């Protein structure tokens, strides 16, 4: 059976095909310690990956191999690889052919490097490089459909139509879940909770998925916050400290919608689908109304959902019939279209071998894979 | 008054500027907005020609581009008693406003506006043109009471919690 | 003396007829600014205009009023008028009749606007609109030929024998230096460069002017920069990071040619201009054949009457001679002609004046002006 | 006449609006006396603020109401208000509008205390409070510019291109003056020297201030240190005994650029300036390459601005000219700024007033300012 | 040889480590460092590719990011007389290196790692390629007896102190 790693800004989905779930999903992280040990015994280990690297963090430095889609520390992603085959999956990678997930106008290089890794380093039978929003139409089940796929990393809309892509209607917008991290770290500042400093930019993502949520109207949101203190809701560091969140919960996610209070000129990502919809053929605009997929962690606010569903219809003409696909496993839809895909019989011609990448280099990659 | 009056669905959006630039400490809230609105309300081209060069008529007078000439309307409607025609052109345009398609969005846009500018900081002393528009977008006129702020000194929940930084130049 | 505008979609070309250059050339463009305060008598001025907007980039956002040869924004396109009168001609338009140009098959309300604002706002004498192509025919001095004009907003053809334009061979296709601007931002995140803002945009447009050119064959130009770096450039951003770009540099302007590089369903120039000379009667192809005339800024590439050249006479019969006329002064063509026509003095009786507007109104322009 | 800046942690700056430098500075430091009382005349009074506290330092305990830019206590806080304006200024407050100073970034709740105490405890007419790096470049006569200040408890950097802020480029670092004292006495422990709490921090301080500077290379220094005694110079302590301080005396100042001498994780302020350029438009770097301004006494090691020029000369194209202004009144280029902005007339309606502060309480102070 | 090999500014600087690392009791200074190399000799992407393949192969053999490979390069170049191609290629890959672009910041780093990491600790006896890599940064090659640790017994100043440092002894 195949592999399938989507590997992602900030989680590293991995598992067989035909696997309803990944079997493994950690941090996409490598963590190097910053103190001095100072035992005998104690700290040999140069570096720690996933789940470890998480629970020592207190004395790491922690890294993402990985930011906006582009894998920026290739050392530290075959380290990530390599946990992620023999720790994670504790398979031999020379068995498997993997399938592999990039998100769309992403640099050449990226994709002829895991490649390369791939066939050299982990020496795999066969591989695939697919585009993460048309795995999750495959998850979805859907031939039809505007993907909104935002992770950690890059938010980006892929419009489908019979199966067919349009690939000047995509849009690719580099704000997602690492981004709403940085700005919810800000905004922590109007409060006493000064984290300003990269050792706790791990707790206040788990602030970030606990407590934020979507406001269906922001300005009646943020009168509530103003009057009642009802939305204010506590979070419990490890320390033991607890912190009280209030308009914040809501203001983090709202950069999505206004990529503004971060100093970004984009439009929200309800525009950014409108403006990817309006962009492909009169024709197919109304089934694309009506098939807004969304997966991925940042798509997991409370209320997202429902916000995109009033902001898209309020830039539509009134006669269409918008509709936004949220599964309750979006979560994963990218990795559960790539578990479907990869064991498609009629896929199995498709994959690219390790004889047809040795004969033509990575440059095959472009060729074989979308 | 205005039959067959139609508007540019999201032609507004691209005028509505930056919340950070809102926070500028000489934006000109009052005439953003107004330049905002004046943007929706101008008439789709598929409005017949007799109503269009009717109804740029009016919101060319009370939504003129020259800002001479919006602080000339300022002026007279500072004393609006005198002024029956402007009242009932304004009135014309304020009902115009109050049935446009998107008049919930443009409300949310006038509402970021007093959120973020101080749009309407004047409450109740706010001008004659711009209250008729604030009123033909939020109809109860809800909006005279300035919007509420979060006020976070003395709050419940807040203590100096000590973070990893923090507890390096702890005092006691 | 008459004031000639010609105000396309990416510059406004303005001038005094009789000059043989536009005395006033300067970006079509409105900024305004997107970032916050902070310090006292520095942001009275909101919204800077055409080369002062272009120069204070890095905090605006940019806005072209026109796009596509129509004019979207007419707040915007007011004051880019007010600029070019007051500010860069540094005349009274009371005092001067003007004219000013348009694309063929523009909607019929982008002609009464203007003729409205000129008369109503900048109350001037008499007005006139001419065509584009017209007036870069009336520059080559031929009174015969098939213009094709290509500026920033949309690229058409008007075919012309002895003075008599033949409207149902008009052809226009809405793809010009923009679109190719927007393509060459979205094929340079291949390489890893990411340029999203509109200030980037407007860098991309300077890369694109600068190391854009058209191959003669194109899929002989792919194998060379497959094959070699011979055809690698470098281009220093304004930060004094350095970007290279290899088959980006004629990919771009093949979009002209294979209009699907951005989803377009239409026919290349080539093929445009060629169906633009087969709607003409039988006798005059001849003579249009061998007056293809070039202009516009979106024709400067180099390379791009070579390939015409090539293309059209693969098209045509072997036994026509295909001649491209590609003057050196293309980007002004059109101002030049215009320059040529207000001058004349068999044109002035042909002026819209205030007058006939008063009594007829804005509509006075459909049954004065092509 | 208006009175103007400070909130600094470690030292007051008051003095009027239009003068050239501050007419009092005195520490920022409120001391109780300890071991002490069976004389009866021997100090009558609980505390002591400013100077004649660092006077008394042998029998007070000495704590800075202001940690880390932000004022701890509020009762000592007031009573170095109060100081300042009785005790050192000899005016009367409720008769002069008051400009405060504050790091960006801080707890909202600080600038809203700051503006009740104001109006309430001393019913000043109107106040204001500024950020001390825009304050800086006021003073600097700039309307562009990145400012690195670093006083006592805080360096942030404020880039500004045209009077406008980008403030997600913003950066603010915990470490500053406060942290190298508090290094300097850990390193003085191995040479022998102790300088245990309070009263001898203000000795270290001192020491600091006088024999502290910034290695142009570091490794070199050490070197030298190693190998000769010309870096040695000795210092006198109050009761005559005389330390000598060796390579200690630019180790301290390197935690600036090597924050992890302390354990902390941050980069230095040189890659942190660098971090908030790269942060704003590519079109606004080049500008902000140049006019890199420093400001607050933790600037004033010698060869701080060479360093820092060295530092950010790397890390940058070769290409950009990197400039260091770092003015001699560097020190009081904040207060400098203050007297500045609260001289100009068109700055006269940006007070906020008793008048609006009633209406709408302490929460005015965001609304009303940056 | 590589006719165009570019590098990506500041990609190494990520990969230094903590100067309290640095002191660890079990850290690999070494392999640290030829990490921090290594990642500051990643080819950047604008490389063109049939350069950037046979740069990232020799970096590949001399500077391989696995332990094992690590290992086994270090004991075959305890002969590396007996290894022609090997000398020449850390030859060719040390010319490399000493035309960095940030050459400059890497012979700091370098020497960071030996003043706190005592990487140089070997001196003379130093490993062929670590000693290589050492010369490609710092030609004269004064690294083999640079490191001047500072010495504080029995050197002047060294008194007691008392009173204003407390320990307050008067009985004496
Ligand atoms: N329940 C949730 N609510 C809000 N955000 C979430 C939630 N779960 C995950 N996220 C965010 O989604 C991101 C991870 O999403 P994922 O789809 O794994 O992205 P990637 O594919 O790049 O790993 C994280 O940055 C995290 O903060
Ligand atoms: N030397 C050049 N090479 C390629 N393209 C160019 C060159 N100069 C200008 N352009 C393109 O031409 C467009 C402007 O042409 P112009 O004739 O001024 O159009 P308009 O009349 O709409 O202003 C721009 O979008 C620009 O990208
Ligand atoms: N010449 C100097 N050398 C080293 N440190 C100095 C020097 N002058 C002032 N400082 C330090 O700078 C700090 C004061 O800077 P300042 O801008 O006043 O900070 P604040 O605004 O917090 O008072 C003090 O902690 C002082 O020790
Ligand atoms: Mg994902
Ligand atoms: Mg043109
Ligand atoms: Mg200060």
């Amino acid at each position: 059976t195949a592999l399938v790693c989507d590997n992602g800004s900030g989680l590293v989905k991995a598992g067989f095909a035909g696997d309803d779930a990944p079997r493994a999903v950690f941090p996409s992280i490598v963590g190097r310690p910053r103190h001095q040990g100072v035992m005998v015994g104690m700290g040999q280990k140069d570096s720690y990956v996933g789940d470890e690297a998480q629970s020592k963090r207190g004395i790491l430095t922690l890294k993402y191999p990985i930011e906006h889609g582009i894998i920026t520390n290739w050392d530290d992603m075959e380290k990530i690889w390599h946990h992620t085959f023999y720790n994670e999956l504790r398979v031999a990678p020379e068995e498997h052919p993997t399938l592999l997930t990039e998100a769309p106008l992403n640099p050449k290089a990226n994709r002829e490097k895991m490649t390369q890794i791939m066939f050299e380093t982990f020496n795999v039978p066969a591989m695939y490089v697919a585009i993460q929003a048309v795995l999750s139409l495959y998850a979805s089940g859907r031939t039809t459909g505007i993907v909104l796929d935002s992770g950690d990393g890059v938010t980006h809309n892929v419009p489908i139509y019979e199966g067919y892509a349009l690939p000047h209607a995509i849009m690719r917008l580099d704000l997602a879940g690492r981004d709403l991290t940085d700005y919810l770290m800000k905004i922590l500042t109007e409060r006493g909770y000064s984290f300003v400093t990269t050792a706790e930019r791990e707790i206040v993502r788990d602030i970030k998925e606990k407590l934020c949520y979507v406001a269906l109207d922001f300005e009646n949101e943020m009168a509530t916050a103003a009057s009642s203190s009802s939305l204010e809701k506590s979070y419990e560091l490890p320390d033991g400290q607890v912190i009280t969140i209030g308009n914040e919960r809501f203001r983090c996610p709202e950069t999505l919608f206004q990529p503004s209070f971060i100093g970004m000129e984009s439009a929200g990502i309800h525009e950014t689908t409108y403006n990817s919809i309006m962009k492909c053929d009169i024709d197919i605009r109304k089934d694309l109304y009506a098939n807004n997929v969304m997966s991925g962690g940042t798509t997991m606010y409370p209320g997202i959902a429902d916000r995109m569903q009033k902001e898209i219809t309020a830039l539509a003409p009134s006669t269409m019939k918008i509709k936004i696909i949220a599964p309750p496993e979006r979560k994963y839809s990218v990795w559960i279209g790539g578990s479907i895909l990869a064991s498609l019989s009629t896929f199995q011609q498709m994959w690219i071998t390790k004889q047809e990448y040795d004969e033509a280099g990575p440059s095959i990659v472009h060729r074989k894979c979308f | 008054p205005f039959s067959g009056l139609k508007f540019k669905q999201n032609s507004f959006l691209s005028t509505v500027p930056s919340v950070t630039n809102m926070h500028s400490m000489h934006f000109d809230a009052r005439e953003t907005f107004l330049g905002v609105i004046r943007k929706a309300l101008e008439p789709d081209t598929s409005t017949p020609f007799p109503v269009r060069r009717a109804f740029d008529g009016l919101r060319a007078e009370i939504l003129p581009n020259d800002t001479i000439k919006s602080a000339a309307l300022k002026a007279q409607c500072s004393d609006i008693d005198k002024h029956p025609e402007l009242k009932a052109k304004m009135e014309t345009l304020k009902e115009v406003i109050t049935h446009h398609p998107q008049k919930e969005k443009l409300a949310e846009i006038a509402l970021q506006f007093a959120r973020e500018a101080g749009l309407t900081r004047l409450k109740g002393e706010t001008d004659y043109v711009l209250s008729n528009v604030l009123d033909g977008l939020i109809g109860d006129g809800s909006w005279r009471a300035g919007p509420a702020y979060e006020s976070y000194l003395n709050k419940p929940g807040v203590d100096r919690v000590i973070t990893t930084v923090d507890g390096l130049h702890m005092q006691r």
